[PDB]
């Protein structure tokens, strides 16, 4: 299966530069072009440019001809996009994408998870992870609610899973709220059977890449 | 360049819905993508009318020249997402603005839960109290924080989920944050919930320092 490996996030100071990677798998790297796409809530989805890992040939959208620099490690099967002189406009999710041919035309069939870039002079802040413990005031019709409070971080995003991704049903990971200090907070909850509460272990896995935070918190009654 | 309409599409299972993609200049094909919040766009329909692997027969694409469309025969709850059209006839390839699909369903009251500050957080000198509203519809909901029956203002922040792909509901969390010093100056901490599925406000509360 074709997979595109992409780092989570990068905090970048205004005026500096950033270089993000895209490790390809499941297909012959040099036999297909690699594309890069930018997404913002304002401008939506925008194609940036493409590199041919076959022999290092590139092509760019007009707008990103100064911003983007496309390279490809022919040996590592990893493609890189370098952005330079970052401004607030460069704050976005950046996707690397594979394309495929049909009916004479092309379309993006495989996408990476995306790299969330934040252009800010503000410092990174690792969150504190607090448990939201199941109680009697947390009990509904034979089910109990529990979770984790991912508190005070910068910048976005924080990803949360439960039991290393084995628990997805009934999971609500809320959009982060922006605090007056400029920091963000987030919470993730899940409802479980209250009857197996003494035999099941519920751990939230919190990831905050820009601060190298990788935390497992057990939430217990 | 591409233009989609409507910006927001609202429907119930299993209504028949259609969404359009208009191009400035004529194109050979239009490709459709589906995206849900937090994840990457997924190829949905390619070369105007061909379904991607794992796409329900329910979906269909049509159009030619400069006008194209995506149609869902009998919409289902999991279809709640944003749909983008894409062109690659001339360089550069461009995307549409996207059509967002919302699902209609019956009224569902929220299940309410409240969480006191963890002992760990309290030791750091801060107390966050969390109120949870689970799986309700419609989206509109009001949470009021009352501390010893005194209505709070300015010390809480709330967030709502995207629409649930399985039951078309929404969830909300409200977080009340006080200093540790202020927190232990009061006893009763309550969030009062009003929603269309409730004939009267519902209160979840705890007494601080009581277990």
């Amino acid at each position: 299966q074709v997979q595109l490996q992409q780092p989570g996030a990068e905090l970048v100071k205004p005026g500096a530069s950033v270089k993000m990677s895209c490790k390809a798998s499941g297909y012959t790297f040099t036999s297909y072009n690699m594309h890069w796409v930018k997404q913002t809530p304002g401008r939506g989805l925008e194609w940036i440019g493409a590199i041919y890992p076959g022999n290092g040939d590139t092509s760019y959208n007009q707008k990103f001809k100064g911003k983007a620099t496309l390279t490809a490690d022919k040996s590592s099967s990893t493609a890189y996009m370098q952005l330079s002189s970052l401004t607030s406009e460069d704050s976005a999710v950046y996707y690397c994408a594979r394309s495929t041919y049909y009916g004479g035309d092309w379309y993006f069939n495989v996408w990476g998870a995306g790299t969330t870039v934040t252009v800010s002079a503000a410092s990174t802040k690792g969150p504190s992870v607090f448990p939201l413990a199941p109680s009697s005031k947390s009990t509904s019709g034979g089910t109990a609610a529990l979770g984790c409070l991912v508190k005070d971080y910068f910048p976005e995003p924080v990803t949360v899973s439960w039991n290393s991704g084995a628990l997805t049903s009934g999971v609500h990971t809320f959009p982060a709220v922006l605090q007056s200090s400029g920091l963000y907070s987030l919470s993730s909850v899940v409802t479980v059977p209250s009857s197996s509460l003494g035999t099941q272990t519920y751990i939230c896995n919190v990831n905050h890449k820009p601060s190298n935070t990788k935390v497992d918190k057990k939430v217990e009654p | 360049v591409l233009s989609q309409s409507p910006a927001i599409l609202s429907a119930s299972p299993g209504e028949k819905v259609t969404m359009t993609c208009r191009a400035s200049s004529s194109v050979s094909y239009i490709h459709w993508f589906q995206q849900k919040p937090g994840s990457s766009p997924k190829p949905w329909i390619y070369a105007t009318s061909n379904l991607a692997s794992g796409v329900p027969v329910r979906f269909s694409g049509s159009g030619s020249g400069t006008s194209y469309s995506l149609t869902i025969s009998r919409v289902e709850a999991e279809d709640a997402a944003t749909y983008y059209c894409q062109q690659w006839t001339s360089n550069p390839p461009t995307f549409g603005g996207g059509t967002k699909l919302e699902i209609k369903r019956t009224v569902a009251a929220p299940s309410v839960f409240i969480f006191p500050p963890s002992d760990e957080q309290l030791k750091s000198g801060t107390a966050s109290v969390v109120c949870l509203l689970n799986n309700f519809y419609p989206r509109e909901a009001k949470v009021q924080w009352k501390v010893d029956n005194a209505l709070q203002s300015g010390n809480s922040q709330e967030s709502v989920t995207e629409q649930d792909s399985k039951d078309s509901t929404y969830s909300l969390s409200s977080t009340l944050t006080l200093s540790k010093a202020d927190y232990e100056k009061h006893k009763v901490y309550a969030c009062e919930v009003t929603h269309q599925g409730l004939s009267s406000p519902v209160t979840k509360s705890f007494n601080r320092g009581e277990c």
